[PDB]
């Protein structure tokens, strides 16, 4: 009990590891932070006493209290008004666990594990100290919630005639925290078996609240625990988990750590710096380095020009892989998926009961009205795939018309009209009607009918698969050396030794990079493309003097501009360079060429 | 055939100079129990602020490209675990340089026999042939003095057979089963001990040290605990604690196991990967696999507690563990694993057993980091060789967690690719011995290094054989990935069930020395180590056949 | 500069005519004038290096790649892959600088 | 051109210019050396007591040929006095060795083992009066005006790493009010 | 004359050297003897180690002592030397204009070391030389002058004697400066009234009211 307090105290202080402690350090380093705060590692606790980490183990909620109370006290040494208790986080990476497996031995044991979070509730206050007084005796009292697993757990005191509970609350004098509660689902890869994911509400509190994105990969550690609450049995109460503390891989967040930069400084002085990025993308694929090269060009994020009037410039464009089965493409964005940091695959109809449309759904209760969310809004800001783009119902695909360009949403259901934002950068796979003929045919006469769905898009592609012996022998062995012994694994680790790159480091290399750089073209870039579309838009006409159908738009260009912040924005340059641009040409002029035949 | 301390007073007078010094430490080779006794010795000259070389060497020849290379002002030297077999003075030659000769040489070999012109013909040696086997070994004073100088033709035949009668019994010595004595550091440390010195640390690295051979027997080093224990006994930093205390925070006896990781991993899986354990519950099958389980349903333990961390494991389950071990494992013929070993306590930071502070030392010596490319590779040997060195320092524990990880992936291989092995049954019986080859692989690469196949062999051997009756046998081992069938073959020698009655030494060291002195195609003693030889598959074949016959053994 | 013997300025500023050729002229012509310096001490200095205050005294080194033996001066320490010394911190500051040394 | 750090002292450099104060130890020994400006000494009786350099006693102390006297001001249980004295003073920074905080990060290198129980023991007790000075510091540093400072008694180290802080400070000050003027 | 303070005061105005916000005269009255002393025992103590050879066919605690404190020593001397070349860069315009006027006084080999007044030149030499070639070409008449407009400005800088600086006041008692209560001195700012001081107490202020105070090594920094 009482105490055991000065135990963690000594730890707080009598613990040094050579050469120097961490969590006293810690203290201070929240000291002016006003950070209220202390994440600890228990795996680092039980290396100070083992009694008292399974002593803590026994029944952790209880002692929880024992740290925060005791944790300010050499802090108020330290601080030496008013001072709210600190909120700690220990945390433990050791033994992680499924969660298709909860058993009701586990309740009031602390467990750390991997989740995928559905979403988080809005925030709502809970009061840590209140002050209370008789509405009959006139009698002051005060009470706090020091610490709780909700229950209610507590209630007003009926001892004051003067009865029943004649103490009131007092908001202003009382003092509130916060609490998110979390939904978190199990990850999809296993083991739901042909059974649907369970989910779970996750509880967050005070600054466990809003540090996690909804949706993401995340690591958590928590206490299992059963709720009886009301809105079951006989008497059967509803499962929930405190959420402590939960560490989760980063990001999985804008900020980051000062010698990331460096080391991608380091990246961003090679002179192959694109070039390496080129073979990264696909390790265990074989050629199409164009429709290779022409992914990461989107992944950088689009051209935002907000300056007046409200006219933007939209990101980040449009890709079609269209081409016979075989392209890997679905493969190909299934990469893509585990690239970007925030990307939705959807191969669709929806993915995966995902609307493609984002929609309007009422609440069950109290009636009322809400945004049940999109993939456009799950994913915005980020990366889109796409699959079966031609397979889309037309109605919603219309939808996607809107989608890419003005990049907002607005739908008049119900009462709420309200125009949501999308930033996402959408890429349409969808596979091309009747294998090869359809390039015997027109280049239209694909996608719907019209090429005003193709209008939107931006970059699209029309895979020629040739049946090219040595071709196909080069990536047909390339195949098996992909299997067991898994050959071409094991080639990756001289590529991670020497130079190439690990890909989940590139992704915050990325997204270290779409923050970081605001590249605006150099002058002679512009002019040597307006000299450069102008040939084009009236050389394709040339092509249009017979009639010809097949296209162009100034819309057509402007895709291309973006292009040049494209691969300068890996460059990392103020400015986009007269050379630079270059490859954006003869790149989209193979672009072009789709539409050439 | 001296006395260490003197001989390391011969050093002071030769150690301290500006420019210094000089003396060069070799660092050879590849075994650990040179490392510890070099960094004792180390820690010794930094005592007294001694500057000298410290050369990692690898190749066997490679320290001719060195000693033909840099001696210049050095005028004295010290070097490790070689010359105990072939002479540098035909391996560098020397010729006698100016009597009160201008360098000496000490050499450092654990490994008997010795070579004949070891002791004898004292030069640069300072024959290291103190204090271990001295012995006598009275037959080398007939390989000299009756050798040397050597009706007169009676007295002249009666010489000759003479003799061819010590030459006949010459021949005998020196050709025979090349065998370490004991850990070099321990006699460093008497050494050590007698310039009185001891360090907790130092004690520990003899405690490092002894631990180097012991996955291969002891075998003097049964009765080498006790001299560890002596010391342990020898130091008490305090009666009682003096908690923890923070620093120092100091090893302790403990009843460790040759259950792997045991600290370091999920009891589970300490079992699984346990080679010790392999064979004798023979792991790889799925039979024996759920007997394991067994003994948890023995053990009373959970499954999921098995696999748990080691950290977490219940009081209940700790203080109960070796007792339900007392209850259970005795059964199995598990019985033997429990030793009194010593282990390091760093609280704070945790306790290990050197036993498992060995391994993850292990995992660095592979890991971690034409012709030219095996000097490349044997260099990234070398070059990966200091990062092993980096994680004898104390303070940079952290690393060696790498090291820790690294060799539980080892393993997984490791009890991977053999098992697979075991499937295809490709042991080759023969007659005379036990016989195996690998034609293939995954990730051959990590398999050229020796001890990568040497711990699988002994993982093998003694899997293929618990005994597994009958007549444990030395065991044939190949394999290549790259570089024009180069086919590392490395020496196996049969493991007793904890029943070694017999040095047995070995055989077919000397035996690839009799096809090293064939016809010796593409044979290669570019190994520095006499049971470790490379080999194109071309003629290993017809190797194999004169490898099959004629046995030596 | 750089530091034995540097010997040259040659091989180092690799940006040489990256950098405008009126400065690497200055420069050039610069650094020689600091080494009219070099003239007056005479200390020894040696300013070009010895940045650290010494210690202590002796630090161990091992080689990068690095051989060598370029040691001539005082006395030849060997160049080889891979080798770690034990050195002063006196002679350690100028191959320090040359980057023949790594490890302290 | 020293680049960095420039303008203020490395704590490298102070604790460089530590070295040289003088110290008394308990030599293991019984040419000279002359050295420079030692003045000392005839060869030192072992096992007793006398005055010399720092650094130096660092040299022998690593061979460990000597052993150095604690110091009279370091005993933890005679410290509490002072953070006593430094707890009921919020102005007041009390006394300081002035050298100490290098003192004791190197006294723990080696020297560590001549004293009783400096392990576990001073470091946590040096570290609270290293803050609490050190948080008197900023209390007293909201007051930090031009042109006058009473900086009283600090430690150097910490007066060195505060160095970049206020003397940015002041002369924005001093400039933008004298300048006001 | 006794090496110790030989050494004290070289720390001491070293020590306020890289303290020091500008330049203070050059010490060839003491550094020099040094600079012939280092030259000395150098020589003296690399022979008798040569000297110890010949007891070949024991003690080196002292040996590299001498080399210890040898080195030491040597290093502080070049961190006075090289700040000393820093500063100068930045002053080198006003150096000249300070050498220009005739007032008060000029670097001469006094405040600036022989080496240091031929490295001003030289190096302010060439600088123009870099300028010249480079950017005045293409020189407008009078932009063709490197030096006071006036403003902005330029340079003038950097004689800002009114930074404050890091001080604690020392200096030997007659058992002068002293008013009371407890101690020395005025003070007495340009902005401000007295503090005033205390030996016992480090007060930073402004570097050119306590210019006369560092001129009588009364307060140490
Ligand atoms: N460039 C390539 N790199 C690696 N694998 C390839 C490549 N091209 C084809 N393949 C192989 O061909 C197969 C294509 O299957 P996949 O389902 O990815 O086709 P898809 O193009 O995504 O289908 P769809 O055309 O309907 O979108 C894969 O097994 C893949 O390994």
């Amino acid at each position: 009990n009482t105490e055991i307090i000065k135990s963690f105290k000594n730890f707080i202080l009598e613990f040094r590891l050579d050469s120097q402690f961490i969590y006293r350090d810690q203290l201070r380093n929240n000291i002016l932070v006003k950070n209220y705060s202390l994440t600890v590692n228990m795996e680092h606790l039980i290396g100070y006493n083992e009694d008292i980490y399974k002593k803590l183990s026994d029944e952790p909620s209880d002692i929880i209290p024992l740290f925060e109370t005791a944790i300010t006290q050499v802090a108020k040494r330290i601080s030496i008004n008013s001072l709210p208790t600190f909120q700690l986080i220990l945390n433990s990476n050791a033994n992680q666990i499924p969660l298709r497996d909860l058993d009701s031995e586990h309740v009031s044991k602390i467990v750390r594990l991997s989740g995928i979070i559905i979403s988080t509730s809005v925030l709502s206050s809970r009061a840590t100290y209140l002050s209370i007084m008789c509405r009959n005796c006139r009698h002051t009292t005060s009470i706090t919630i020091n610490n709780f697993n909700t229950g209610n757990t507590v209630s007003l005191p009926r001892s004051c005639n003067c009865g029943p509970d004649p103490y009131i609350i007092i908001h202003e004098s009382s003092k509130f925290i916060d609490q998110q509660f979390l939904k978190l689902q199990e990850i999809p890869e296993l083991v739901p078996v042909g059974e649907m994911p369970r989910n779970l509400t996750m509880t967050c509190d005070r600054y466990l609240t809003n540090k996690v994105i909804p949706g993401t990969r995340v690591t958590i550690v928590g206490i299992y625990s059963i709720y009886n609450s009301k809105n079951s049995g006989v008497a059967i109460r509803t499962p929930y988990i405190k959420i402590l503390g939960i560490q989760s891989d980063v990001e999985t967040v804008t900020m980051f750590t000062e010698e990331e930069e460096e080391e991608f400084l380091q990246l961003s002085r090679n002179p192959k710096l694109y070039e390496i990025l080129t073979n990264s993308i696909a390790p265990s694929i074989f050629g199409n380095e164009d429709i290779k090269k022409a992914i990461v060009c989107l992944l950088m994020g689009g051209s935002k020009k907000i300056l007046p009037d409200g006219m933007r410039l939209r990101g980040d464009i449009n890709v079609l892989l269209l081409g016979d089965p075989g392209t890997a493409k679905s493969q190909l964005l299934k990469f893509v998926e585990k690239v970007s940091p925030i990307a939705v695959y959807t191969s669709g109809k929806g993915s995966s009961a995902a609307g493609l449309t984002a929609s309007v759904q009422r609440d069950p209760m109290t009636r009322e009205f809400y945004l049940e969310g999109g993939a456009m809004v799950l994913a915005d800001g980020g990366v889109v795939c796409i699959d079966e783009f031609d397979k889309m119902r037309d109605e919603d695909r219309v939808a996607i018309h809107e989608a890419m360009e003005q990049q907002t949403i607005s739908i008049a259901k119900a009462g709420i009209t309200t125009v949501l934002n999308s930033r996402t950068s959408v890429l349409a796979a969808a596979n091309p009607i009747y294998g090869r003929y359809d390039d015997l045919k027109s280049p239209g006469d694909n996608i719907d009918f019209q090429t005003t769905i193709l209008s939107r898009f931006d970059m699209i592609f029309i895979v020629k698969d040739d049946h090219n012996e040595e071709r196909d022998i080069s990536i047909a062995n390339h195949v098996i050396n992909i299997h067991t012994g898994n050959a071409n694994a094991m080639q990756n680790q001289q590529e991670e030794n020497g130079s190439e790159i690990s890909i989940e480091k590139m992704k915050r290399y990325i997204t270290y990079c779409r923050l970081k750089c605001a590249p605006r073209l150099s002058p002679q870039a512009a002019e040597k493309l307006s000299s450069n579309f102008v040939t084009i838009r009236k050389q394709l006409l040339i092509n249009e003097l017979e009639s010809t159908e097949r296209p162009i738009t100034i819309r057509q260009l402007e895709a291309i501009i973006r292009i040049t912040e494209s691969l300068a924005k890996l460059e990392l340059s103020p400015i986009a360079q007269e050379r630079h641009v270059d490859e954006a040409i003869r790149l989209f002029q193979a672009s072009t060429m789709d539409a050439a035949s | 055939i001296s006395q260490f301390s003197e001989a390391y007073n011969k050093i002071l007078r030769n150690s301290s100079s500006h420019s210094s010094c000089q003396l060069v430490i070799f660092v050879s080779c590849l075994n650990i129990d040179a490392l510890c006794a070099t960094k004792m010795l180390s820690l010794l000259f930094k005592k007294q602020l001694v500057q000298s070389q410290i050369v990692p060497i690898f190749g066997y020849s490679e320290l001719r490209r060195h000693y033909s290379q840099l001696d210049d002002n050095i005028n004295s030297l010290l070097l490790v675990g070689f010359g105990g077999v072939i002479d540098l003075e035909a391996f560098l030659e020397i010729d006698p340089q100016e009597q009160s000769f201008r360098r000496d040489i000490y050499v450092l070999d654990a490994h008997r026999p010795w070579n004949l012109d070891n002791i004898f013909g004292s030069q640069i040696i300072q024959c290291f042939d103190d204090g271990t086997v001295d012995d006598t070994l009275g037959e080398q004073k007939e390989a000299y003095y009756k050798l040397l100088e050597l009706n007169d033709l009676s007295k002249r035949k009666q010489r000759k057979k003479q003799i061819h009668e010590y030459e006949g019994v010459l021949e005998e010595y020196y050709s025979q089963g090349t065998t370490v004595v004991n850990s070099i550091s321990a006699q460093i440390y008497s050494l050590l001990s007698a310039i009185g010195e001891t360090n907790l640390s130092n004690l520990w690295l003899n405690i490092l040290g002894t631990t180097s051979l012991d996955i291969a027997y002891a075998q003097v080093y049964n009765r080498l605990y006790p001299l560890l224990q002596d010391e342990v006994k020898r130091l008490t930093p305090s009666s009682r604690n003096s908690v923890k205390t923070p620093d120092t925070l100091t090893l302790n006896i403990q009843p460790d196991y040759y259950l792997f990781l045991l600290r370091h991993s999920s009891l589970y899986d300490s079992f699984y990967y346990s080679n010790y354990v392999n064979a004798k519950l023979s792991l790889w099958n799925e039979n024996g696999k759920k007997r394991l389980h067994k003994m948890f349903a023995r053990m009373g333990i959970p499954l999921s507690t098995a696999q748990e961390t080691w950290l977490y494991m219940d009081h209940s389950i700790k203080r109960e563990l070796g007792i339900i071990f007392d209850k259970n494992l005795d059964r199995y013929g598990l019985q033997d694993i429990i030793r009194d070993g010593f282990v390091r306590t760093l609280g704070y930071r945790g306790s290990i057993s050197a036993s498992e502070f060995v391994e993850a030392l292990t995992a660095l010596l592979e890991v971690g980091n034409s012709a030219q490319k095996l000097t490349n590779l044997r260099k990234r040997w070398v070059s990966n060789f200091w990062l092993s060195w980096d994680a004898l320092d104390d303070r940079k524990v952290e690393l060696l967690n790498r090291g820790i990880q690294l060799a539980q992936d080892l393993q997984r291989a490791i009890f991977n690719t053999g098992v697979a092995i075991l499937e295809k049954k490709l042991i080759k019986h023969l007659r005379i011995y036990r016989l195996c080859v690998l034609q293939d692989g995954p990730d051959l690469d990590l398999y050229r290094n020796p001890l990568t196949l040497l711990r699988l062999g002994n993982w093998l051997i003694e899997c293929c054989a618990e005994s597994e009756d009958k007549q444990l046998l030395p065991m044939v081992l190949a394999s290549i990935d790259e570089n024009t069938d180069t086919y590392l073959v490395a020496g196996l020698t049969p493991r007793y069930p904890r029943g070694t009655k017999k040095p047995i030494l070995n055989n077919f060291s000397m035996a690839f020395q009799q096809i090293t002195a064939e016809t010796d195609a593409k044979v290669r003693i570019d190994n520095f180590e006499s049971s470790i030889i490379e080999i194109r598959r071309e003629d290993l074949s017809p190797f194999l056949e004169k490898l099959t016959l004629s046995g030596l053994l | 500069n750089g530091l034995d013997l540097m010997s040259s300025i040659t091989f180092s500023q690799q940006d040489t005519n990256n950098l405008s050729h009126q400065e690497q002229e200055y420069l050039k012509e610069y650094c020689d004038l600091i080494t009219d310096l070099k003239s007056g001490d005479l200390v020894d200095i040696d300013l070009s290096g010895s940045l650290v205050p010494p210690s202590d005294v002796f630090i161990d080194v091992r080689v990068l790649k690095d051989a060598g033996e370029i040691q001539t001066e005082y006395g030849v320490f060997n160049l080889i892959k891979d080798s770690q010394f034990f050195v002063r911190q006196s002679d350690v500051e100028r191959l320090i600088q040359q980057g023949y040394l790594q490890k302290i | 051109l020293p680049a960095h750090l420039q303008q203020t002292f490395s704590p490298e450099e102070i604790q460089f210019i530590v070295e040289n104060e003088p110290i008394k130890i308990f030599p293991r020994i019984t040419w000279q050396l002359i050295t420079t400006d030692d003045k000392a000494l005839n060869n030192m009786v072992a096992m007793r007591s006398t005055e010399v350099v720092l650094w130096i006693a660092l040299l022998l102390k690593q061979q460990s040929k000597c052993s150095i006297v604690a110091p009279q001001w370091l005993t933890t249980k005679e410290l509490d006095r002072k953070i006593q004295y430094e707890k009921t003073h919020p102005d007041r920074f009390s006394e300081l060795p002035w050298n100490w905080l290098v003192l004791a990060r190197i006294l723990f290198n080696k020297a560590k083992d001549d004293f009783h129980d400096p392990i576990h023991e001073l470091r946590g007790k040096i570290q609270d009066l290293r803050e609490i000075r050190q948080i008197k510091v900023l209390k007293g540093l909201k007051y930090l005006n031009e042109s006058h400072l009473q900086l009283d008694n600090l430690s150097l180290l910490e007066i060195n790493e505060l160095r970049p802080f206020i003397t940015e400070i002041m002369d924005k000050l001093r400039e933008i009010h004298t300048a006001s003027l | 004359v006794s090496p110790q303070q030989d050494f004290s005061d070289l720390m001491k105005s070293w020590k306020n050297e890289r303290c020091s916000p500008e330049l203070l005269p050059y010490p060839h009255q003491l550094m020099k003897r040094l600079l012939n002393r280092i030259s000395m025992q150098s020589q003296l103590i690399e022979n008798i180690s040569m000297g110890f050879l010949d007891m070949q066919n024991e003690s080196k605690l002292p040996l590299l002592c001498m080399e210890t404190e040898l080195e030491r020593l040597k290093f502080v001397i070049r961190s006075y030397i090289r700040c000393r070349l820093s500063k100068i860069d930045k002053f080198s315009l006003y150096l000249r204009q300070l050498n220009e006027d005739e007032n008060s006084l000029i670097s001469l080999t006094d405040l600036l070391s022989k080496d240091e007044i031929k490295y001003h030149d030289t190096h302010s030499l060439i600088w123009l030389k870099l300028v010249n070639d480079s950017i005045l070409k293409y020189m407008p008449e009078e932009l063709q002058a490197i030096n006071d407009t006036e403003g902005s400005v330029n340079m003038i800088d950097e004689p800002d004697w009114n930074k404050f600086v890091f001080i604690h006041v020392n200096g030997p008692p007659d058992g002068e400066n002293e008013f009371g209560k407890p101690c020395y001195t005025v003070t007495i700012p340009d902005l401000k009234e007295e503090v005033e001081l205390t030996i016992g107490s480090i007060y930073v202020m402004r570097y050119e009211v306590i210019r006369d105070l560092l001129r009588d090594d009364k307060v140490a920094l």
